């Protein structure tokens, strides 16, 4: 998924 | 690949518009705190799908039945998703003003004299015993639905012949209604965050009571935080609120509404287990006086979840 | 319509529930209903509507199935279900808060003291010891949120209390110490707007414990309860007020005991009652002229 915080 | 948080907002209650505003502020506040949060409106999205959608934890920013009354909490418990605020029982109880009052009275806590009516009783016609009990409260009285918020369905009765009109309004919103002795005020509210009681707030509406207009639309409502109570009066208020919170079995965070009456005593009105979280709301106001930004507050509320 | 009969689950009353659900199923199939057993320990309940059922009969006992959590899930899944809604189920499971609500309402409840685990592990203050001493002896010690007499012990000496709290606290974070009531003991079933004939319960042994409830053949039951007409009327009126104050719906069973003063005291409300045959709800329905099969049909009929 494309996230607001990328990675984590 | 850290926790994905759903901020539930909007929903289908009479407080939908307030909740959209609460969720808008909570969403931005959580992201400011480094939390990977996303808005989900149960009116538009089937919340039974949250786990399948990839969420790990839920911030509840809903107000009213459907979000605050234990139904949602029940679902989340069976889904196994941690969530903010009170659990199933305390949420259900705090929504029900009639049963909150009974529990508090059972615990020896101060509540305004009142009469409760079911819709069936109102339609059957009020008995002579009922008219007597109502008359004993004096005038004015306030009339409220048992299970609303944001002053929805509430009104002040100033003449005996208009009690029926106030009851008809409240019965548009619930099947159980309360008629309460009018309290002189002043009015306060006290937020709770984990095991901390936050600074009380004194509320001064420009009109008759703290109604929907005074809460959300007026620039004339005045707030005072700190509330201007003498140190021991403040300590007494905080102790009352803690006992009322613990009696209901609440957890996480919330906000309890309290008024003075002519006798100089504090009386409990109700508990709110998912309080307003707009930028200008009262929990954020009390937390600000205690040294927290809005983002620090929402991060703390989320940390407290299961 | 297809019906799910939830049984078993994961509480201390799992074994009773397996037996209630077994009996409910058969009585339901004898009534022409398309019912099937589902065990939440075996089957993910969140999948019910996706499994094809459109109504639920709750034959679970104890936390999970009886405390509003399931009712909340089902309300949001859409599905109609038997018995009390979320609030009344959660409240009826919590004996401390039931007691407070009924006391607030002016209803008769046994004198009591409530304690949390944090208060216990710290040690009791002089205020709390004074409150406990004024209860007299004997007392009963019970978890707030159990059923089937789980975790309960009778204490007859002041120095034996702290041990009885240790046992109760293995079952709950909140514990009640109540004045021992003389008895006799009664139970009253509710079905819709109907209060069913009361039942007197005479255990062999100290109280109506788990053995006396489900295992022993020594427990004596009397339906009707053998009360004087005015007493039976008072019992029925008391139970109705207790039921309505809690906000219960559909069906249930309320436990009541007489004390030494000749008056009735409310013990608790059960919102998902036992349904074996050892079980008391079926017995009262029988007395009212209903077969077991007719009872469960009616309980299903009153849903949302
Ligand atoms: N007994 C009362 N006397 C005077 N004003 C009251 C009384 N009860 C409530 N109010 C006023 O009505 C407002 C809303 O009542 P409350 O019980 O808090 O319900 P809500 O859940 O809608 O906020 C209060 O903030 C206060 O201004
Ligand atoms: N205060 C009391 N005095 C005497 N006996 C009691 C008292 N409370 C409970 N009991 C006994 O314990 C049994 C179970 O208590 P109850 O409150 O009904 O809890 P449960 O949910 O475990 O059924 C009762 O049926 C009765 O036999
Ligand atoms: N329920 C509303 C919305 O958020 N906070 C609230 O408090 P209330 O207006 O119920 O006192
Ligand atoms: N909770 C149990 C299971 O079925 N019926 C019950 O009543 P209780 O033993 O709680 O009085
Ligand atoms: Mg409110
Ligand atoms: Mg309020
Ligand atoms: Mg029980
Ligand atoms: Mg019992």
């Amino acid at each position: 998924e494309n996230l607001y915080f990328q990675g984590a | 690949m850290t926790d994905k948080i759903a901020v539930l907002l909007g929903g289908t209650s009479a407080e939908r518009e307030v909740s959209l505003n609460s969720g808008a502020a909570v969403l931005a506040g959580l992201r400011e705190g480094g939390i990977d949060a996303y808005p989900v409106d149960p009116k538009e999205v089937d919340v039974t799908q949250l786990k399948s959608m990839g969420f790990q934890k839920v911030f509840i920013a809903l107000h009213g039945r459907g979000g605050e009354d234990g139904t949602l909490q029940g679902m989340l418990e069976l889904m196994g998703l941690p969530y903010t605020g009170s659990g199933v029982m305390a949420s259900a109880l705090s929504m029900d003003k009639l049963r909150s009052k009974l529990l508090w009275q059972g615990a020896g806590l101060p509540v305004a004299p009142w009469v409760a009516l079911t819709r069936a009783e109102f339609e059957k016609g009020l008995s002579d015993k009922q008219l007597a009990e109502i008359s004993a409260l004096g005038l004015p009285v306030i009339v409220k639905p048992s299970r609303e918020g944001s002053s929805v369905g509430m009104s002040k009765v100033v003449a005996e012949n208009a009690l029926q009109d106030a009851l008809r309004l409240a019965f548009q919103h619930d099947e159980e209604v309360l008629i309460e002795k009018w309290l002189s005020g002043p009015e306060f509210t006290v937020a709770i965050l984990g095991e901390e009681i936050l600074p009380s707030i004194r509320i001064q509406p420009s009109g008759t009571f703290y109604d929907y207009e005074a809460k959300y639309l007026s620039d004339e409502t005045q707030y005072f935080c700190p509330a201007g109570l003498e140190a021991s009066q403040e300590a007494n208020l905080q102790a009352l609120v803690l006992k009322a919170w613990t009696t209901l079995g609440c957890k996480g965070w919330g906000r309890i509404d309290v008024m003075l009456d002519s006798d100089g005593q504090f009386y409990l009105l109700e508990a709110n287990t998912s309080p307003g979280m707009t930028s200008h709301s009262l929990v954020p106001m009390a937390a600000r006086q205690a040294g927290m930004s809005f983002s620090q507050l929402v991060v703390r509320i989320l940390e407290l979840a299961d």
